[PDB]
RNA sequence: CGAGGAACACGAAGAACAGACGAGGAACACGAAGAACAGA
DNA sequence: TCTGTTCTTCGTGTTCCTCGTCTGTTCTTCGTGTTCCTCG
């Protein structure tokens, strides 16, 4: 069986700095004929990915020569110096040795950036919903810079996470953070029990947790 | 320019057998090794197979053989995987792939499909405009939307103004669980452009529903 | 004095030949690993 | 215990088909070196 171990799974990257991903493998890499030969392939999101890197350091046909290759052994480094913008995406590194030849994934690039402040807004259901006996309270919170966010849902002074949904997003291209939609869904019959809907969220930058209550 | 084409999105039901046709162009056929990549989304890639064009070699992985079948045809230019044995937990995307040397490793992708298993029955969506909390702009900044409920496929494209407004705007996934689906997306527009700019929600659907709702 | 044409070269580009390496399957005489119907 | 044979995994050697690499040899061109000729 085949395991590869990507022991730089994140990294902090903004656009002119360096960085070195080593894709380590869980056994020895070496052939019959002394060479090794290991691939790194780039997506990004929204087309199909490409051939980057295909032996060590030599490369395809046409790509920019700012990237780099290194090592031999277990452990395998890819350099990078003064990142741009238009080669974001997912690195792959393929298992140069055993007879499964199996992929590996788990490497993304992560642009680094300034933290971003909260947006957070509610929506009360419509009524085309309010006529089907259901509803679904939606709290909008953006502008996410870090991935470690905890939310919760209050309705009167009681903690219930149940019946909620939460939706995320991906790396984005311009805003370069994330965002963040949390709805609570019940009956009508389960809405009107209480009064007052409350979501409350669990950021960095704001040190105390951000919490917003509305009535209707 | 050697570049790929795939069908299409194909939706199919449990149990059955359902097809892979693989085009391409330039150079070619023969000499060369098609090879072939799964991906699931949320978890790493995967690879399922390779057939040489010349002799036929047939091989397939140590836990995939015997599941799904690896034939090509020359004169259609064309790869073919046929699969069986099917569950819904392969309702993901499958690439076609050009070989650079020996089936060692790949050079260029195709764009794939999207193989998913239907359940339950496809239903139109339900579109909601989002609306204000006070109505007309009271701020800096006004934030408005579209929440959709009840669909079954997935190709439930959202585009406001008919592909237009690509900056400040929330594109948002779909969740799959017991069928039910839920879009809810979010753009957050400046304070003067309310009653002029009213930006529609538009969910582009091809089995169901091509949907405009104004807020 | 600076340069070009004719035959040879420092290095580079296009191309071809000869040899070797390995990568993938096909065919054949034989070897190892598990089994089944009948016969001696 | 084996044979007539069949359903599968791994080698002993050869050939056919495709390919990425390495070394030597040859033909043409270019930034230019040796003698003749020519250009101002």
């Amino acid at each position: 069986d085949v395991l590869m171990t990507q022991t730089p799974l994140s990294l902090p990257v903004s656009l002119g700095d360096q960085a070195s991903i080593s894709c380590r493998s869980s056994q020895s890499i070496v052939h019959s004929n002394g060479n090794t030969y290991l691939e790194w392939y780039l997506q990004k999101p929204g087309q199909s990915p490409k051939l980057l890197i295909y032996k060590v350091s030599n490369r395809f046909s046409g790509v920019p020569d700012r990237f780099s290759g290194s090592g031999s052994g277990t452990d395998f480094t890819l350099k990078i110096s003064r990142v741009e913008a238009e080669d974001l995406g997912v690195y792959y590194c393929f298992q140069g040795s055993h007879v499964p030849y199996t992929f590996g994934g788990g490497t993304k690039l992560e642009i680094k950036r300034a933290d971003a402040a909260p947006t957070v807004s509610i929506f009360p259901p419509s009524s085309e919903q309010l006529t089907s006996g259901g509803a679904s309270v939606v709290c909008f919170l953006n502008n996410f810079y870090p991935k470690d966010i905890n939310v919760k849902w209050k309705i009167d002074g009681s903690e219930r996470q149940n019946g909620v949904l939460n939706s995320w997003t991906d790396q984005d291209s311009k805003d370069s953070t994330y965002s963040m939609s949390s709805t609570l869904t019940l009956t009508k019959d389960e809405y009107e029990r209480h009064n007052s809907y409350t979501c409350e969220a669990t950021h960095k930058t704001s040190t105390s947790p951000i919490v917003k209550s509305f009535n209707r | 320019e050697v570049q790929l084409q795939q069908s299409g999105p194909e939706l199919v039901k449990p149990g059955a057998s359902v097809k892979m046709s693989c085009k391409a162009s330039g150079y070619t056929f023969t000499s060369y090794v098609m090879h072939w990549v799964k991906q699931k989304p949320g978890q790493g890639l995967e690879w399922i197979g390779f057939i040489n064009l010349y002799n036929d070699g047939t091989k397939y992985n140590e836990k995939f053989k015997g599941k799904a079948t690896l034939t090509s045809d020359k004169s259609s230019s064309t790869a073919y995987m046929e699969l069986s044995s099917l569950t819904s937990k392969d309702s993901a995307v499958y690439y076609c792939a050009r070989d650079y040397y020996g089936s060692r490793w790949f050079d260029y992708w195709g764009q794939g499909t999207t193989l998913t298993v239907s359940s339950a029955k496809t239903t139109a969506p339900s579109v909601y405009p989002l609306a204000p909390v006070c109505g007309d702009t009271t701020g800096s900044s006004v934030t408005l939307g579209c929440l959709v409920k009840g669909y079954f496929p997935e190709p439930v494209t959202l585009t406001w103004n008919s592909g237009s407004l690509s900056s400040g705007v929330h594109t948002f996934p779909a969740v799959l669980q017991s069928d039910l689906y839920t879009l809810s997306s979010s753009v957050t527009v400046t304070s003067s452009t309310w009653p002029s700019q009213s930006i529609t929600c538009n969910v582009a659907h091809p089995a169901s529903s091509t949907k405009v709702d104004k807020k």
